[PDB]
């Protein structure tokens, strides 16, 4: 439902990219060059921004 | 419901022994050391430390079981040398090459980052 | 009144029809639902397609085991009325009889 | 547990560089297949114009499909073989194979060279349609492509044919799995 | 003017996005209820 | 033909059938007659020009929709009847374009040959280059997939029911998914899988998992099970409310603690539970009132999640009840790629134990090689191998089946471009001693799926239980 | 196996019943074997 | 009526005299294991804490049963119940008093199921001797039992979700029948055609095979590794 | 018979990672090292959580385990900070554990981002690493989390949070001289950073009396500890671990004897 | 009665497009329960005045 | 005994004999209100 | 030729009957017809 804290793989931090990632691809930016520009190198953290799915944002059009 | 906590792989409990010698009859100079709450992590350092050793006829590691967390090391010597020296031995040179690593590291990072 | 017809969801009789994504949100509904179900009792309730021999249609089989070489039967039913299908065979005798 | 623990040292894998085959050996399974459709087409030549003469027990048609199912069982086999031999000692598919531990010669074929021919009630496909097999071939198609002759390796992949046809000849063994499921046990404990 | 060869494949997947836009995935069911 | 393809007279679901041999036109009308849309030909060319393309490429703003196809007399329905009459092109592109002709009478051409696939079989990559029992083995394993099964499942109060923790779509994906919501609403995790007999708990379609991966939210789920209890006054004998029963009030109560129900019979939000527990308290009036109280099953254990209080359509006051469990993957949980590789998961290692690359990626799954060679199901081969250079380009990769312009060569020389061995092996280090593997392992990105059945589900154990009084014999306690 | 240059001995029927109400029970015996073992070493199959 | 309860395949007669569900009986999923013998299953703990074996105190355990019962239900391994020479059956969870837990010859101590024990291991559907076969009980800390890979062959079973059944034999006699006559060792050689019925498989397969090959040299130290694993060794390092 | 003299030479160091290599070791020794880097360098990580109130879309151990998981400062905090086990306190004070709070509301109509930066230690050494920061929660108007934490010390043998390394990277042999690995074809194979191959070259002429040496490690660091503090943290953690068996050892042959 | 005179398990050569041939259920149901394919659509019929 | 609505989201204290409804709002579906009793989570 | 076999020629066997599913024979020639295709 939200990025993840750690990668799976790896365990580096990822929790702190998805927004910028978000950022980076409205600024024209290709899948591959913002994961590059936000440092993500092994194919396994780039997994894990290239395939997450933020459902939080739709499950936050809920009123509570 | 089954799962085990997770310190139960380095965490020794009440009345266990961290290390159990017991003499192999098969050979003479041949000991089997059971070391509890242990992995590859020192059997493999170990091992590869009595190797060295030119008295050291035999040496080899392994874990029982995954799921469990003890290693027995099985060590002979030569007649006129121990197991339970040659283990010793081996501990100290280990724990001396270690130190000699910790000394030269920070000597490197020094170096490093004075430029 | 004479009685209250269940309604599939998302139908052009259901009251999500029409809704723009957000309406639904208000309704705590799920956009991506696709509706096609009813609810009965609670319980989203489908209907799995049955599937059937055409009717009004004639088809001619052979059995071997039967007495008949041939047969050729109708499943007719008139035009969205009398629900009941009545079937007509139209068979051959098997020459096997001597 | 010795060679459990020894194949931490060798390891074993399988992957895509298992499955290719060299650039000869595709040519050379390239040419077989070439060559066996056009067998097929001589073959359905001589019965379109009369000059196929009937094996003896067997009517024209089942004299034509058995010399028709003889040529793709062969071009199945000689594109099979064509494969295995191109395999090096290092192929992980040879090596499961050689050992007896999973697959079969023809597994590596199929995967490698050809899946081949297509059968349901062992026949060919049917032609389920008015003298088709399905809506894309003419009326009365002989050839290995419309009664279902799987030219593709699974690496190549499937034309939407093939697909269909594949499911099809699947779709048997999935019930006969079924089938003996059923049966499993029955005669046991009739026996018994 | 014609769809050539190598605008196919896009072509063939906005007409089919076109039919799921249009249809959706239960049109079967809501036809038929609607009906 | 001309009038239906004008939506004139004749609707677009009206299939005409002629029987050229037989003299007969027969015309069908009625409902349940299966149909697929096809586009037409004409003079071995298809009515789909660029034009209706750049309007439907402006779909909105523009009012242009599948409409206007169906309208434009483009495309039409075509029923298996029909379908007899009908000779159809698999592509435009080869089928009727000038060459040797096989045939140059087309009538149709197909969108897509894609679309004879349904639901669950749209969503398996490279599905023509697997065997077919496998395709049909994962339309059944990705039902019982875990991902978020509704966007508004926290409002929903279902019997059953398991959420992922961390869905994510596919990195190798069909273009048919797109449409199935799949992106929306995923169903299982990118998973850096190496193909290796590790440590041998791998075998006979056994996973190894790693230990860290899952420490790090690897494939954690959700699982909510909802209790519905309601209080019916019928019969003036006899009556139930819903209330904490009392030692004294009640007769006969069990010494299972009732601490956690709250004054109103109701366990609360936020409560730790078990077997011994119980979450609402009834209690029904003898003809001291009788205790009729609802308990949980032993094997669960959880924490109350949602409690709400309504009245159902008899207009008698009942209470839902949402208990959470969390479920961690552990030995003996299944996982399932999407070419029918199901298996369990024989143990799992720490990420120091596991098998690394020179980069130090260590694997989140470990499948047996011996899976692979009967099954042949090379489209996992091909979705690993893809599955890496979407990962490195950055790009979400294409698995359409019957693509001409994707094939495992054009994979392998992207990957060589991203610096790793074209057909996808790697050198992997020893987890337990450090040493270089001498073979080289398959490893790289392939969608996983946790499906429903865990173990914990399974585990059963039976030692003198409750036996039956009529039969004497055993029986579910 | 009445029929003249038709082998007595070896011709044989695959029905059982053929075979009891011809030759007898022994037969039966044996030609049950045969076919019993047919069957089960059609696919190479061995059992004891 | 009578009749319709004698009827039926649930009938009494065959649905509660040929068949029946059975005490001391578990069920899970099955995972490998290939640190464990042919002979030998892993157990979870939570099933070796639930089924018990009823030991008949003697002066040789009277020591070792009277521990279990201090231990209990709560401790594993413990005990559950203790039979006196009156055959009456004493809850131990209810009461951990020592004063009332005191042991005799005679009495039936129903102690946890640990390590060793016999028990018979069964997959659906049993089609031949080898679907039941004994093994030996190992506990093992997940929630799964565990099978060596060979086995997998006589029972015909994948690591893909399958499970098996577990039964505990509850008595010395039916105990000593097992281990005599339904071992897994023993149904190493099937009379349906006198072959063996379980053999090495496909890790192993594929590795012995290339672990024999002409070309393949172990050094010193990849030799005494594998000799750690060959519970068989005598101690004695041959002549490279 | 004797202990070998490795040597370290430091090829780069920055906050994120260190690049070294070390000669004259064994593979034993060299891959023990690395094993201790993810598994055995204790550092400071969230494992007890109380959530006041959670009004979010997350349920409470889903937003208890993603604080687990945020990496907080523990450079030499955590040397002294105690064991829980080990401490005799009333199961938490703060010589073995960290106290954290989080109270976050949502009355804004914009989405509220719920991230580390919310997260508030009563020690200030050990604050969360990113203090972009590491989202928690996102939070809607109306919903609130208010839950309290306490950090205490472990290492990633017991979970991958105690994990110190966002990845370490472990090689030998670049070139293959000890043809530990064996390439079908390899010519196929790329070059490793560390080769010191021509480009027509493809793998180094076998050696037969070579032996591992010259490893080269890269650790990447979360954030927790430098990069240079998980060496030496874990150089000094596995020296303790062997000096601790050794003791463990002297007494059972005193007792053999 | 219908389907025990011709085996409908069987995937036949018409489903093209209709049915999808890869999903369907395996055990007793091989065959019987079906999925549409993904544009497959099924005519809710009309008066054929 | 705190139950929030589940149109209107209003705390409103409610009796076990008492029917249930909102106060204000005239909804029949409540919702408890989570526990003030405190239980711990593992950030495991 | 095609002839019954597996299962349902085992159940054939077991479960005897006057009417075989594939009745057939395997007629063997003594004399000259047998090493003479004309005379067979
Ligand atoms: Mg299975
Ligand atoms: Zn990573
Ligand atoms: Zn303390
Ligand atoms: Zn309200």
């Amino acid at each position: 439902m939200i990025i993840p804290v750690r990668c799976f793989t790896c365990g580096k931090i990822v929790g702190n990219k998805w927004e910028a990632y978000l950022g980076l691809l409205q600024a024209e930016y290709t899948e591959g060059d913002a994961l590059d520009a936000l440092g993500l190198k092994r194919y396994c953290c780039r997994r894990m921004l290239l395939a997450h799915v933020d459902l939080i944002e739709k499950l936050l059009n809920y009123a509570p | 419901m089954n799962a085990p906590p997770a310190f139960e792989s380095f965490l020794l409990f009440e009345g266990e022994k961290k290390i159990t010698i017991n003499k192999d009859t098969k050979v003479p100079n041949a000991c089997l050391f059971t070391i509890n709450k242990e992995d590859h992590t020192l059997g493999n350092i170990i091992k590869s430390q009595l190797l060295k050793d030119p008295q050291v006829l035999f040496a080899g590691y392994k874990v029982p079981h995954p799921l469990e967390h003890k290693i027995i090391i099985r060590v002979q010597t030569t007649p006129d040398y121990s197991p339970q020296e040659a283990f010793t031995n081996a501990i100290t040179d280990l724990i001396s090459e270690l130190s000699l690593l910790e000394e030269r590291f920070r000597v490197a990072i020094k170096d490093k980052q004075e430029g | 009144f004479i009685g209250k017809i269940p309604i599939m969801l998302r139908s052009t009789y259901c009251l999500l029809n029409g809704l723009t994504d957000r309406d639904l949100c208000e309704l705590n509904e799920c956009p991506l639902d696709p509706g096609g179900y009813f609810i009965i009792n609670g319980s989203e309730k489908v209907l799995i397609a049955q599937e059937k021999m055409a009717t009004n249609t004639v088809y001619v089989f052979a059995k071997k085991d039967s007495k008949y070489a041939y047969t050729g039967e109708c499943r007719s039913c008139l035009e969205n009325s009398s629900r009941p299908t009545s079937t007509i065979w139209v068979s051959m005798l098997a020459r096997g009889g001597q | 547990t010795v060679i459990n623990n020894w194949l931490l040292i060798e390891g074993h894998t399988i992957g895509i560089g298992d499955s290719i085959a060299d650039s000869k050996t595709y040519q050379d399974i390239q040419n077989t297949i070439k060559k066996a459709k056009q067998d097929v087409i001589e073959v359905i030549e001589k019965a379109h114009n009369n000059e196929l003469e009937p094996t003896p027990g067997n009517t024209l048609r089942q004299t034509f499909e058995n010399q028709v199912n003889r040529i793709l069982n062969d071009a199945r086999d000689k594109t099979g073989s064509s494969a295995q031999k191109s395999l090096s000692e290092y192929n992980n598919f040879k090596s499961m194979v050689v050992s007896g531990a999973k697959g079969s010669k023809i597994n590596i074929s199929q995967v490698i060279a050809v899946v081949g021919q297509q059968n349901v009630e062992g026949k060919r496909i049917p032609f389920g349609f008015k003298h088709r097999t399905l809506p894309h071939f003419i009326k009365d198609d002989y050839g290995p492509e419309s009664r279902g002759f799987v030219e593709n390796s699974y690496l190549a992949g499937l034309t939407p044919t093939e697909f269909f046809f594949h499911a099809m000849g699947g779709r048997e063994g999935l019930i006969d799995t079924a089938v003996k499921t059923a049966e499993t046990g029955y005669i046991q404990r009739r026996l018994i | 003017d014609e769809i050539t060869p190598d605008l196919w494949q896009e072509a063939c997947w906005i007409v089919i996005s076109s039919y799921f836009d249009e249809k959706g995935l239960v049109r079967q069911q809501l036809d038929s209820f609607d009906e | 033909r001309k009038l239906r393809r004008q939506m004139d007279i004749i609707v677009s679901e009206v299939s005409m059938i002629r029987d050229i041999r037989e003299r007969e036109i027969r015309i069908y009308t009625d409902a349940g007659r299966i149909c697929r849309p096809l586009l037409i030909v004409e003079k071995q060319k298809l009515l789909l020009k660029k034009r209706h393309i750049d309007q439907l490429k402006e779909r909105e703003y523009n009012n242009y929709s599948w409409q206007d196809l169906v309208a434009s007399g483009v495309v039409e329905y075509i029923d298996t009847l029909e379908e007899e009459t009908v000779m159809l092109a698999m592509t435009p592109d080869d089928l009727q374009e000038k060459e040797v002709a096989y045939c140059s009478t087309y009538t149709h051409c197909e969108i897509h040959p894609s679309m004879i696939l349904g639901v669950c079989a749209s969503i398996i990559p490279f599905p023509d280059h697997n065997q077919s029992p496998r395709n049909t083995y994962q339309s059944a394993m990705g039902k019982q997939a875990m991902g978020v099964y509704i966007t508004n499942f926290h409002v929903r109060m279902d019997t059953l029911a398991h959420v992922l923790y961390y869905p994510q779509k596919p990195l190798v994906t069909t273009r048919s998914m797109e449409y199935l919501r799949f992106r929306e609403l995923p169903a299982g995790i990118n998973s850096i899988v190496a193909i290796a007999s590790y440590t041998g708990y791998n075998q006979e379609d056994s996973v190894i998992m790693n230990r860290s991966a899952v420490d790090r939210g690897f494939f954690r789920s959700v699982f909510y099970r909802s209790y519905k209890e309601q209080e019916s006054k019928k019969g003036f004998d006899q009556e139930e409310v819903f209330e904490k029963p009392t030692r004294e009030t009640c007769q006969g109560m069990r010494h299972a603690i009732y601490d956690k129900l709250d004054d109103d019979g109701l366990i609360a939000p936020g409560v730790r539970v078990s077997g011994d527990d119980v979450i609402i308290g009834k209690t029904v009036t003898l003809p001291t009132k009788r205790d009729c109280s609802t308990f949980l099953r032993t094997s669960e254990t959880g924490i109350v999640d949602q409690v709400m209080v309504t009245l159902n359509q008899e207009g008698y006051k009942f209470c839902k009840i949402r208990v959470r469990s969390v479920r961690i993957p552990q030995i003996g949980d299944k996982f399932a790629s999407r070419h029918g590789q199901k298996g369990t998961c024989g143990i799992q290692y720490r990420q120091e134990d596991m098998p690394f690359t020179c980069e130090g990626i260590t694997p989140d799954i470990i499948i047996n090689p011996h899976a692979i060679p009967s099954r042949m199901t090379i489209g996992h081969l091909i979705e690993c191998l893809q599955g890496k250079v979407s990962a490195n380009k950055g790009e979400i990769g294409d698995a359409t089946p019957f693509n001409d312009a994707v094939n495992v060569q054009k994979i392998s020389n992207l990957l060589s471009d991203y610096g790793y061995h074209l057909r996808g092996n790697e050198v992997l280090y020893n987890g337990f001693t450090g040493r270089k593997i001498t073979s080289q392992i398959f490893i790289g990105p392939t969608y996983y799926q946790r499906l429903k059945h865990m173990v914990d589900d399974k585990i059963h154990s039976r030692a003198r239980g409750p036996i039956q009084i009529l039969n004497r014999q055993p029986m579910e306690g | 196996l009445s029929e003249k240059d038709v082998d007595p001995v070896r011709t044989t029927s695959n029905d059982i019943v053929e075979i009891f109400t011809v030759l007898g029970i022994e037969a039966v015996r044996k030609a049950l074997e045969r076919e019993l073992y047919h069957v089960i070493s059609f696919d190479g199959s061995y059992v004891n | 009526s009578l009749k319709q309860r004698l009827k039926g395949k649930e009938g009494r007669v065959r649905g509660n005299l040929m068949g029946k569900r059975v005490d001391f009986s578990a069920r899970t999923v099955i995972t490998p294991d290939p640190n464990l013998s042919i002979d030998q299953v892993g157990v979870p703990r939570s099933i070796a804490a639930n089924m018990t074996f009823a030991e008949i105190v003697t002066p040789f355990n009277i020591d070792r049963l009277q521990e279990l019962v201090r231990r209990g239900n709560s401790q594993y391994p413990g005990a559950k119940y203790i039979i006196r020479d009156n055959g009456d059956r004493i809850d131990l969870r209810f009461h951990p008093k020592p004063s009332d837990l005191h042991l005799q010859t005679g009495y039936k101590v129903e102690r946890h199921m640990c390590d060793g024990d016999i028990v018979i291991f069964n997959r659906q559907p049993t089609l031949h001797k080898m679907s039941m076969m004994g093994h030996r009980v190992r506990i093992l800390p997940w929630s799964t039992f565990r099978l060596n890979l060979s086995v997998t062959t006589p029972y015909n079973a994948d690591f893909d979700g399958d499970e098996m059944n577990l039964h505990l034999p509850q008595s010395l006699e039916t105990r000593a029948e097992i281990q005599e006559l339904a071992m897994v060792p023993r149904m190493i050689v099937t009379p349906q055609s006198n072959r063996p019925v379980m053999g090495i498989v496909q890790d192993t397969l594929t590795a012995v095979r290339k672990f024999t090959k002409r070309d393949v040299f172990l050094e010193r130290g990849e030799v005494m590794n594998l000799l750690m694993f060959l519970s068989t060794w005598d101690g004695k390092v041959p002549q490279p | 018979p004797y202990a070998n003299q490795p040597t370290v030479r430091i090829t780069e160091l920055t906050d994120e990672n260190v690049k070294f290599i070390i000669e004259n070791t064994d593979l034993a020794v060299a891959n023990s090292i690395r094993r201790v880097f993810i598994a055995e360098v204790p550092i400071i990580a969230i494992d007890w959580v109380q959530i006041d109130a959670n009004s979010s879309v997350l349920h409470d151990e889903f937003i208890a385990h993603r604080l687990g998981l945020i990496p907080l400062t523990s450079d030499d905090i955590v040397d002294k900070l105690q064991y829980s086990r080990d401490c005799t306190c009333e199961e938490f004070c703060p010589e073995c554990s960290v106290e954290f709070t989080l109270d976050v509301r949502c009355n804004e109509d914009q989405t509220r981002h719920v991230t580390s930066r919310d997260l508030i230690s009563n020690s200030p050494r050990v604050i969360p690493v990113t203090s972009d920061d590491i989202l928690i929660v996102k939070l809607r108007k109306g919903q609130e989390l208010r839950l309290r934490a306490y950090a205490k010390k472990g290492f990633g043998k017991e979970h991958a949070k105690w994990n110190p390394t966002a990845g370490v990277a472990f090689e030998y042999d670049p070139d293959n001289a000890l043809r530990h690995t064996v390439y079908p074809k390899p010519e196929e194979w790329p070059k490793s950073e560390y080769s010191e191959l021509d480009e027509d070259e493809s793998q180094a002429p076998y050696d037969p009396n070579g032996k591992p040496e010259r490893f080269y490690y890269n650790v990447e660091s979360c954030g927790s500890l430098r990069p240079e503090t998980i060496v030496l943290s874990a150089l000094s953690g596995l020296k303790k671990k062997l000096s601790d068996l050794q003791t463990q050892l002297s007494h059972e042959i005193q007792s053999d004897v | 009665r219908d389907g025990k005179l011709a085996k409908p398990r069987q995937l036949h050569n018409t489903l093209w497009g209709m049915v999808c041939p890869a999903e369907t259920p395996e055990g007793h149901a091989v065959g019987l329960v079906k999925n549409l394919a993904l544009m497959a659509y099924i005519s809710v019929g009309s008066q054929p005045s | 005994m705190i139950y929030i609505c589940g149109e209107c989201h209003t705390e409103n204290e409610i009796k076990s004999r008492d029917p249930i409804r909102c106060r204000e709002c005239g909804y029949r579906i409540m919702y408890k209100k989570r526990t003030k009793r405190l239980v711990v989570f593992d950030a495991r | 030729k095609n002839v019954t076999l597996g299962v349902p020629r085992l159940k054939e066997l077991i479960n005897i009957s006057k009417k075989p599913k594939t009745p057939s024979l395997t007629v063997f020639l003594l004399g000259q017809s047998a090493r003479d295709a004309e005379r067979a």
